[PDB]
């Protein structure tokens, strides 16, 4: 409807700060390119909000001329403003943004360093890749495990041995996206300490170390999955039965064999349906 | 329902839902809450607040005169729950747009997790998981979409 796009857009030099903020979230829903430059210029209305809503809508419309723009609202005196330009352009994923959202990496608010590392990701440039492996050392436990996903995300291999030390992280947010990272990138260097994960206090961490070693396919984890059968918690087991799976091969149907025949519980019912299965 | 119990763009904005406005902002100013709990509205509150209380954040609960005992049991900063019965509470000694914004407003004064209790509707779910995404929030609730707000940090 050409009428109300036009109507939000003069509704953009309104008096009222509301009906400023109003008129670029509106044009952000509709989605019409026409907005954008409109858009462009409200990008540094006195009112914070009003800057929020105009960087958000122009992520919505996803017009590339929208780049450079929000390049500077990176820098906004606000933090609500900047982490809304750091969204919009890992939405809009032009590779421009590269440098300067790995200088947002440094902002200091954390939220900011956070949604950079996962634009960062969303574009998927290796360029951030070193950067994302300083900020594995953030301060902030969110920061340092926005990054571990966006560098599996990315997966390039420079990733993995700062990975495999995150693995040691005192927060269980970061060790379970460590090792979600770790499966993605599969570089089999990671299948030690991932096994040695499986003996994790945070059941979210045998989990995701379980889930990385399905992925990861390699023969050593078969054994010690066999074990994490035996489990407190059920995610974890169902888990490790599903990732004995993805490893297929004989060496596993023979633990299978053996399982059918002197197991009892879960363990025993995964050894048989694999069987029946192969 | 559709009212609070405690015990600048910011102003523009929460005007929309003017002096009681002001007040109702100071609200989310003194305590700055770390936390919002959501629920159906009773064990899944009590598992939610200490659940909550694991992270040791101070929190505001959200749900749709048990509500005065929510203070005492728990120790929130206010409840939020969704006629006009509203007068029996105050004298106990308890007082085109997006909705949504309020989770930045909170944020700038320190929000950092929402908390999904238990029953609530799919609905309900994948609205909370889209704010954490887009307000760049912490969600806390069988596999990969549990963390599926930081797997895709871009909607």
């Amino acid at each position: 409807d050409p009428e109300k796009v036009e109507m939000y857009i003069k509704n953009l030099q309104d008096d009222s700060t509301t009906v400023r903020f109003n008129a670029a979230y509106a044009l952000g829903k509709i989605g019409d390119e026409r907005a954008v430059e409109p858009l462009i210029k409200a990008l540094k209305d006195e009112d914070w909000l009003v800057r929020f809503s105009a960087a958000r809508a122009l992520g919505e419309i996803g017009d590339e001329r929208a780049v450079e723009p929000l390049i500077k609202a990176l820098k906004d005196e606000d933090s609500s403003v900047r982490f809304s330009a750091a969204y919009a352009l890992g939405k809009i994923g032009d590779e421009r943004a590269v440098e300067p959202l790995i200088k947002a990496l440094k902002d200091e608010d954390p939220r900011v360093r956070r949604i950079a590392a996962g634009a960062l990701g969303e574009i998927g440039d290796e360029r951030a890749v070193e950067p994302l492996i300083k900020a594995l050392k953030d301060e902030d436990p969110y920061v340092r495990m926005a990054a571990a996903y966006a560098l599996g995300k990315i997966g390039d291999e420079r990733a993995v041995e700062p990975l495999i030390k995150a693995l040691k992280d005192e927060d269980g947010y970061v060790r379970r996206a460590a090792a979600y990272a770790l499966g993605k990138i599969g570089d089999e260097r990671a299948v030690e300490p991932l096994i040695k994960a499986l003996k994790d206090e945070d059941e979210n961490v045998r989990l995701a170390a379980a889930q990385a070693l399905g992925k990861i396919g390699d023969e050593r984890a078969v054994e010690p999955l066999i074990k994490a059968l035996k489990d407190e918690d059920r995610y974890v087991r169902l888990t490790a039965a599903r990732a004995l799976g993805k490893i297929g091969g004989e060496r596993v149907r023979a633990a299978m064999e053996k399982l059918a025949e002197t197991g009892t519980g879960f363990a025993r019912k995964v050894a048989v349906n694999y069987l029946e299965t192969h | 329902a559709f009212l609070i119990v405690k015990g600048p763009s910011a102003i523009a904005f929460l005007k929309q839902f003017h002096e009681k406005a002001e007040r109702f902002f100071e609200l989310l100013v003194r305590e700055g809450v770390e936390a919002i709990i959501i629920a159906r509205g009773e064990r899944e509150i009590e598992q939610a607040a200490k659940l909550a209380r694991e992270k040791g954040f101070e929190a505001l609960a959200f749900l749709a005169d048990d509500i005065i005992e929510y203070f005492e049991r728990y120790g929130f900063k206010a409840v939020i729950v969704a006629k006009q019965a509203a007068q029996k509470i105050e004298e106990k000694g308890f007082k085109n747009h997006n909705i949504n914004d309020i989770f930045e407003l909170l944020q700038r004064q320190g929000l950092r997790a929402i908390i999904a209790a238990t029953g609530l509707s799919e609905r309900e779910l994948s609205w909370a998981q889209r704010a954490a995404q887009q307000y760049g929030l912490d969600i806390i609730f069988e596999q990969d979409n549990r963390f599926k707000h930081f797997l895709e940090p871009i909607r």
